[PDB]
């Protein structure tokens, strides 16, 4: 169950980032929206700078150092 | 690379430069050697943690072991030099020329 | 130079620790297991010279996974354009990018 | 006045703390130091009053001159008196330290330690009993109870 | 974050105690008072002169014996492996090697201090 | 005593009681009264994060039982 | 057999610490090879499920693999409850 | 940009390295190396490496204690030098500080190849893992694998330590 | 709320140290056929307050020949480290919960020696220097065997987490399983805290005040507080490690009371030992720790590695 909901959460964050970047990056001339950086077409795990790249620094801090700093 | 990688590499370069230019005391150069060892430990640990290479987590311990061996060797040589001259100055090691 | 004593006797003195895709304890995977696996399989048995050219795509993907340079380049471009848009006041970022989302488990 | 009351109370508190925690130097010269040790012995137990010997001058509050001060010794006694942080007190114990005593007319004896350092209390005897030294210590405590440092500072 | 706050709090309290110790009382410093203590007589030489170490050989051995501690600390986790026969052989091999090194230095008079 | 040494020991014991009891009470006060969660591993941290998300008040301690599943 | 006994007695009379240390070390060296519960410890270590067991695809030719956790097939931990 | 904690720790690491590389005195150099060991422990801790950071800190504390004793025995003089007691030491220290600050500014405001490659910053949070699994520490399992996978490493390391004891005894024999 | 917890930890510890000074004086007095403090305050209850107020209103001296920066840094490091070494102790809950608490105590204690080292060097006097080199020798004597003893004892815990020690000893004290290690650990903690018969650094008869001879007033007081806090902390660590209290999750006060009683008993044993024995020579301490303790510790480490495997008694939490 945790695996299923983690998959849904990751996909939702990726879709939100995709839509907001499509809104933002229509101004520049030669930017394919949603373009990959890998030649392969298989699934790649997100880098966590791609899931939390457009969010507030509190969420970023909790996602990066939340477990390390919990004592 | 991130900023931390550049900072660790800069620390290594500074310690190497420190070793290369001798002042008077031999012990200072030994300290610079230990500093290079520490910088290498930090850099290797960061790289291994970032890539999640599980079996490579044990290499920095080996590095520390051989750093300790190197430091012991240097300290023994310093003891001998000081017993010969009553001082650990590198100026006294000038009996052999090129 | 190199005496392949390990290969001759079949000992495996250090080959177990050479690559990230080789039998980690508890089957814990490396972050770039698939990329290294594909690069190794693609370049196996063709020799070093041929491999440097014909497995350049897999190696480029593996290096991209390792260091993630293009990813940060793309992310920083996106963020720069977003900041430029908000500075002139033409973006209005969505509520779920400001902490007012509706979280899911 | 409020300020006078405050400084009087603070002076009382500081004086109580100083006199209840009196640490003498571990320092003796002659016969009188045996009576000093007997004052540290169980029967009198100077430690029960808060009085504890400490070897270092930097950690001492009182100097007890217990024995004859000779000319060879005077610079050392002065030196370890100078290295005591203030406030500091000196107790002169025995005839020898008081005015020379039995050796007052010798060529090699200081005629009283008060030629070298300032003295707060003089304990008579050759040697004074451990009880007499205890009386002198309690007299020094009562003298410390009487000082007015903050009141005099406020009156300035 | 919590450990950083704890470190900051402890260091701040110690620093404040030092500050109070140095600014509250009355200071009367003069040269005799601040001179070095050597039981009432002036010191002959400097305290910065070389001070011989009679146990120098044991100190170097401490550097090597300290690193074997780092090799032995992961042992609680190593006891959870499936091949307990290889791990137990290797743990005893390291400890036997460490006892042999102590036995060698002991018999060669390496533990005796220099005179 | 020899029984006059006891008051100092009692004062020391009272002083040493304070840290443990204070830590226990402060842990209970800031965690819903139920013994602050321990996360030595990433799985427990993930459980705590999941709990925080579904609580609706952004606090891991609030617990949603069977009444939250209609 | 007679000189070594005297050596042992002398060592016990002069260096009891070393005698105890060597005896403890030798016992620790040799006992684990003679114990029947070493394999029990290995089995207990092998029975700890740190990661998820990924199921196998049914090809219709695996009678020895259970189709449900409570089926009689598969390994058993009944030996552990009696320990 | 998140609290810059790792960047600050790495900068203090570089500062301690400059402190002991200027070589003011062995007593001061050991202090700088101790500070560097502490901040390096912190840097490694912030990446998940608790065991390795604590271990390196402990090891360098022991090493610096031995170095302090040896400095008192064999590397002293009447007036030990500090970073402001000598124009050479002060010049090296200031040069190191200015080089570090120049490199930091150069890589922070621009995106330039210093020597090896380029770097824009963004904080080292970006390249993190978002890995969600485990009742164990992966670093601990990797280090514990030294007794099941690293038999050859254990053999060579133990032999080298025994040889090091023999070697120091031979070197300091004198005669 | 966390700062309140930090304060509720650090202030009572300082009060306990202040009253431990009085308790030590009274125990030594009554073992010496005298009384000890009993005038300033009922039963000498106000003696620690008078001592502290006298020290902090007394002039602090900076030696003419001393390095001032290190001279001031050393006591700050001592007191802050003594305060910090308390945060991972479970009583029954720790202030800071660490995966590796024991290694944290090891590292912080091995850092604490630099307080004595640097104060003795920065004093720039001969007795202080002799005290500092005695500190170097003492650390070299005890460190390796202390670490190996800790590892041997923790091989039955299963981890380095301090809270697991409570559940490990749920039924029996760990002292019934490792009492030789307990004895060696007790002597090692006596040596680690510079306590009699191993109070070599101060060396009162031999070296006047030793490492802290130059120090006076408030700075001197900080060193004393750090040392006594270390006494209490090390005895609390010993009580947690070897005499495990039973913890009821719905009544932690019982655990706290029992643990405090045990650590007080161990501290009183420290004072008793001080009152009862003469001092070692500092080469004799090194010979004791390297020729008697080290071989036995290595043998017992081998035994404690082997025993759980032979008996199938390996602890959980890989
Ligand atoms: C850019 C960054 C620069 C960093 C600066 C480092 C901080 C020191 C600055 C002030 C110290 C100088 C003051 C002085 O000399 O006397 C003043 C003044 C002058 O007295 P004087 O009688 O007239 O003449 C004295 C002579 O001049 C002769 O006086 P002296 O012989 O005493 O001079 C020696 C002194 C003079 O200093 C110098 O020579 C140049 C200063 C540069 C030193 C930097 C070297 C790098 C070392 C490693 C990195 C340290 C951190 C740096 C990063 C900072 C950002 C966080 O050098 C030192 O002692 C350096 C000690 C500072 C390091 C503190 C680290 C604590 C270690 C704890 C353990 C670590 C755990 C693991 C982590 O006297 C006083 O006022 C009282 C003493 C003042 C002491 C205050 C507290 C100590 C310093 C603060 C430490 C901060 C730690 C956080
Ligand atoms: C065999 O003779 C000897 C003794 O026996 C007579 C001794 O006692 C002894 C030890 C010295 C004693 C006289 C003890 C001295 C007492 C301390 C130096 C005073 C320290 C007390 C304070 C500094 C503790 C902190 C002060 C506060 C009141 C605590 C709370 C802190 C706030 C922040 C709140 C020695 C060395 C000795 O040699
Ligand atoms: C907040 C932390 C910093 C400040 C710490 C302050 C600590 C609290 C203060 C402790 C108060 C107790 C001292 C008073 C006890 C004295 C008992 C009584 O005996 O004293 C008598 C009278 O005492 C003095 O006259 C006055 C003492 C107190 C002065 C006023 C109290 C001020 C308290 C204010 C505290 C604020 C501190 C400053 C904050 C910045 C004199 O008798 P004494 O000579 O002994 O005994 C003779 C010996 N015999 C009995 C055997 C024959
Ligand atoms: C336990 C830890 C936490 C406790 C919390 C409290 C911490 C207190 C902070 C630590 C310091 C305590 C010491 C208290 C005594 C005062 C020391 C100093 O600050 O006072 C004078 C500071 O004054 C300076 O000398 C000059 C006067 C003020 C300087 C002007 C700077 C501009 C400020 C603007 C003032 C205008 C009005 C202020 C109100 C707005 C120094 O005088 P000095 O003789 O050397 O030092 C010896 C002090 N004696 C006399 C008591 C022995
Ligand atoms: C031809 C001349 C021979 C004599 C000279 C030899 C010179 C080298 C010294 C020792 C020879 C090295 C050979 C041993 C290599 C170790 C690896 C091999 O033996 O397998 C191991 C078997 O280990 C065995 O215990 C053998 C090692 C026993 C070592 C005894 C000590 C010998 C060292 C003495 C010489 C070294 C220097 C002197 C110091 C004393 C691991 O087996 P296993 O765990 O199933 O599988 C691992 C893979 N997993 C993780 C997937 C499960
Ligand atoms: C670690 C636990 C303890 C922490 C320390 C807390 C101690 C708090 C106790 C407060 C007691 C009050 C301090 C009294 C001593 C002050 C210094 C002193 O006595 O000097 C006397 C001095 C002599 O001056 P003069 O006569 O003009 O010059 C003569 C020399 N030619 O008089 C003064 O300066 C008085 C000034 C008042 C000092 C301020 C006191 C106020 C209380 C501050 C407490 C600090 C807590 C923070
Ligand atoms: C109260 C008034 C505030 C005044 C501030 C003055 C600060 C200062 O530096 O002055 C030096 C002052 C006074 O000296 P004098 O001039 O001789 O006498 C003054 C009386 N007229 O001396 C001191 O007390 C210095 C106090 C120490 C500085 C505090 C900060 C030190 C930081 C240490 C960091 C390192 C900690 C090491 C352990 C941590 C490692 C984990
Ligand atoms: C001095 C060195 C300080 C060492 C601090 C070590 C603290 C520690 O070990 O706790 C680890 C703790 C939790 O880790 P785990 O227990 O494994 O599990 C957490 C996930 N559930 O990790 C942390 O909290 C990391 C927090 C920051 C790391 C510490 C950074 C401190 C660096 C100190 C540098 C000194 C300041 C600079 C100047 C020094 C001298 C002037
Ligand atoms: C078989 C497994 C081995 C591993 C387990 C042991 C773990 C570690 C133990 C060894 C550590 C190093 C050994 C140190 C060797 C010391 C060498 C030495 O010099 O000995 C003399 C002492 O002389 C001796 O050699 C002592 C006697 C001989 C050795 C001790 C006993 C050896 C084995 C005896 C028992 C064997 C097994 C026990 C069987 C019990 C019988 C029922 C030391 O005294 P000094 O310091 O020189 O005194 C100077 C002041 N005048
Ligand atoms: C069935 C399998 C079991 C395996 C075997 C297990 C049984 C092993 C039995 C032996 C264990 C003995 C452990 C003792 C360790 C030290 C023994 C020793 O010999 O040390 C002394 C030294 O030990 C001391 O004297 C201690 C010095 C410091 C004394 C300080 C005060 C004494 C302590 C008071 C009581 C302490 C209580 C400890 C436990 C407290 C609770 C944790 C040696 O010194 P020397 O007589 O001079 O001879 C050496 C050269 N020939
Ligand atoms: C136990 O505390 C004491 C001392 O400290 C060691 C002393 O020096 C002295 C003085 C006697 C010696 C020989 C100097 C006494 C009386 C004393 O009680
Ligand atoms: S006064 Fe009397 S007892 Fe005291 S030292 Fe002089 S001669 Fe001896």
């Amino acid at each position: 169950l945790f695996q299923a909901e983690k998959d849904r959460r990751v996909l939702q964050m990726l879709r939100e980032n995709l839509e907001e970047e499509a809104i933002i990056m229509k101004d520049v001339p030669d930017w394919k929206v949603g373009e990959s950086v890998f030649h392969t077409t298989r699934w790649v795990t997100p880098m966590m700078g791609e899931l939390y790249g457009l969010r507030t620094n509190e969420e970023i801090l909790s996602a990066t150092y939340g477990f390390i700093w919990y004592t | 690379m991130p900023l931390v990688y550049m900072n660790i590499i800069m620390a290594f370069a500074i310690a190497l430069a420190g070793l290369l230019m001798y002042r008077s005391h031999l012990m200072s150069s030994l300290l610079c050697l230990e500093g290079m060892m520490l910088s290498l430990f930090i850099m290797s640990t960061l790289i291994i943690l970032n890539t999640h290479f599980t079996l490579a987590n044990m290499m920095p311990i080996i590095l520390l072991v051989f750093a300790a061996c190197e430091a012991a060797l240097g300290l023994s040589l310093l003891v001998m030099v000081s017993n010969t001259y009553g001082t650990d100055y590198v100026q006294n090691l000038n009996l052999l020329q090129c | 130079p190199f005496f392949d004593v390990q290969k001759r006797l079949g000992l495996d003195l250090d080959r177990w620790m050479t690559i990230q895709s080789a039998e980690q304890p508890h089957k814990i995977p490396g972050r770039c297991h698939a990329f290294e696996k594909e690069w190794i399989e693609c370049a196996h048995g063709i020799g070093g010279i041929r491999a440097e050219k014909e497995c350049k795509i897999e190696f480029d993907d593996f290096v991209e996974c390792l260091l993630r340079q293009k990813t940060m380049k793309r992310l920083s471009a996106i963020k720069r354009q977003r900041d430029k848009l908000i500075k002139e006041g033409k973006y209005t970022p969505p509520p779920h990018h400001l902490g007012k989302e509706d979280p899911r488990p | 006045s409020r300020g006078e009351y405050v400084v009087a109370k603070l002076d009382d508190l500081v004086n109580w703390a100083r006199r209840s925690s009196l640490w003498p130097m571990t320092f003796g010269l002659a016969c009188c130091a045996v009576e000093m040790m007997h004052m540290a012995a169980p029967r009198y137990d100077m430690d029960r009053f808060g009085v504890v010997f400490r070897a270092s001058p930097r950690q001492s509050d009182v100097m007890i001159v217990a024995g004859t001060l000779t000319n060879k010794m005077a610079p050392a006694l002065r030196k370890v008196y100078d290295q005591m942080p203030e406030p500091r007190y000196v107790v002169s114990m025995g005839s020898c330290a008081n005015g020379g005593g039995y050796y007052h007319y010798s060529y090699s004896v200081v005629r009283g330690c008060d030629r070298i350092v300032p003295v707060d209390i003089y304990v008579p005897g050759c040697p004074p009993t451990a009880e007499a030294l205890l009386y002198g210590i309690l007299q020094l405590q009562r003298k410390i109870k009487r000082e007015k440092r903050l009141r005099i500072w406020y009156r300035r | 974050m919590n450990i950083m706050l704890t470190l900051l709090t402890n260091v701040t309290l110690a620093s404040l105690l030092v500050l109070i110790a140095f600014w509250l009382p009355q200071l009367n410093a003069y040269s005799e008072k601040t001179s070095p203590y050597e039981c009432g007589f002036d010191p002959m030489g400097s305290a910065r002169l070389p001070f011989s170490m009679k146990f120098f050989l044991v100190a170097i051995t401490f550097l090597l014996f300290d690193l074997e501690i780092a090799l032995l600390l992961p042992l609680p986790w190593a006891s959870q492996t499936n091949n307990l026969k290889t791990m137990l052989t290797m743990a005893l091999f390291l400890l036997i090697l460490l006892a042999a090194s102590l036995a060698y230095e002991w018999t060669q008079k390496g533990l005796e201090w220099a005179e | 005593m020899w029984f006059e040494i006891l008051p100092g020991i009692a004062v020391m014991a009272a002083c040493l009681f304070i840290p443990g009891m204070a830590t226990a009470h402060i842990h209970k006060f800031t965690n819903g009264g139920k013994e602050k969660r321990v996360a030595h591993f990433s799985y427990q941290w993930n459980l705590m994060e999941r709990d925080r998300r579904i609580s609706g008040v952004n606090r891991y301690h609030v617990t949603k039982g069977l009444e939250n599943i209609d | 057999a007679g000189r070594i006994a005297s050596f042992l007695k002398n060592a016990w009379a002069k260096e009891p610490v070393l005698v105890a240390s060597f005896a403890i070390g030798g016992l620790a060296i040799i006992l684990p090879s003679l114990s029947p519960y070493t394999n029990y410890a290995i089995r207990i270590n092998r029975a700890t499920p740190y990661n998820y067991p990924v199921p196998l695809r049914d090809d219709g030719n695996m009678p020895d693999v259970p189709s449900h956790p409570q089926d009689p097939q598969g390994p058993s931990l009944e030996w552990l409850k009696n320990l | 940009m998140t609290m810059y904690i790792a960047f600050i720790l790495s900068t203090i690491f570089v500062i301690g390295f400059v402190g002991f590389s200027s070589k003011p005195s062995p007593i001061y150099g050991g202090l700088g190396l101790i500070v560097s060991g502490g901040v390096g422990c912190g840097i490694v801790l912030n990446f998940g490496g608790s065991f390795l950071g604590l271990m390196v800190f402990l090891i360098y504390l022991g090493g610096m204690l031995v170095v302090f004793g040896y400095t008192t025995a064999m590397a002293t003089e009447m007036y030990p030098e500090v970073w402001v007691s000598n124009k050479t030491v002060f010049g090296a220290f200031v040069s190191g500080l200015m080089m570090e600050f120049c490199m930091v500014y150069y890589a922070l405001k621009e995106e330039e190849v210093e020597i090896i490659f380029k770097f824009n910053g963004l904080g080292d949070w970006v390249i993190y893992d978002t890995g969600d699994s485990g009742f164990f520490s992966e670093e601990a399992m990797g280090i514990a694998a030294l007794y099941s996978y690293g038999t050859w490493l254990v053999i060579v390391t133990g032999w080298s330590l025994l040889i090091g004891v023999v070697v120091i005894m031979e070197i300091t024999r004198g005669n | 709320m966390f700062m309140i917890n930090i304060l509720s930890l650090i202030i009572p510890i300082l009060l306990a140290v202040a009253f431990l000074t009085l308790v030590e004086r009274k125990v030594l007095g009554y073992m010496q056929l005298r009384k000890g403090p009993n005038v300033v305050g009922p039963y000498g209850l106000l003696q620690p307050i008078a001592d502290a107020l006298k020290l902090f209103t007394k002039e602090p001296l900076r030696p003419a020949t001393s390095s001032i920066s290190m001279f001031i840094i050393a006591p700050i490091l001592a007191l802050s480290l003594a305060l910090t070494m308390w945060v991972p102790l479970p009583m029954p809950y720790p202030l800071i919960n660490m995966n590796l608490g024991v290694l944290f105590m090891l590292a912080m204690s091995s850092l604490a020696v630099y307080s004595i080292l640097w104060s003795g060097w920065a004093s720039n006097s001969k007795y202080a220097l002799i005290g500092a080199l005695r500190a170097v020798a003492q650390t070299i004597s005890y460190e390796v065997t202390l670490a190996i003893i800790l590892l041997s004892v923790l091989l039955m815990n299963g981890s380095y987490t301090l809270s697991t020690l409570i559940t490990t000893q749920e039924h029996i004290w760990m002292i019934f399983t490792s009492w030789p290690l307990a004895m060696m650990w007790f002597i090692s903690t006596l040596a680690e805290t510079n306590r009699a018969p191993f109070d070599l650094t101060e060396g009162e008869s031999e070296l006047v005040s030793g490492f802290n001879v130059e120090y006076a007033a408030g700075p001197f007081a900080m060193f004393f507080m750090a040392e006594y806090a270390n006494i209490i902390m090390m005895n609390a660590f010993t009580a947690i490690l070897f005499l495990g209290a039973s913890h009821d999750p719905h009544t932690p006060e019982l655990y706290t009371i029992n643990f405090v009683l045990k650590t007080l008993a161990l501290t009183i044993t420290f004072l008793w030992i001080r009152a009862s024995y003469p001092r070692f020579r500092y080469d004799q301490l090194m010979h004791l720790l390297w020729k008697s303790f080290l071989p036995l510790t290595l043998a017992l480490c081998m035994w404690h590695i082997s025993l759980p495997i032979m008996t199938a008694s390996i602890p959980p939490q890989s």
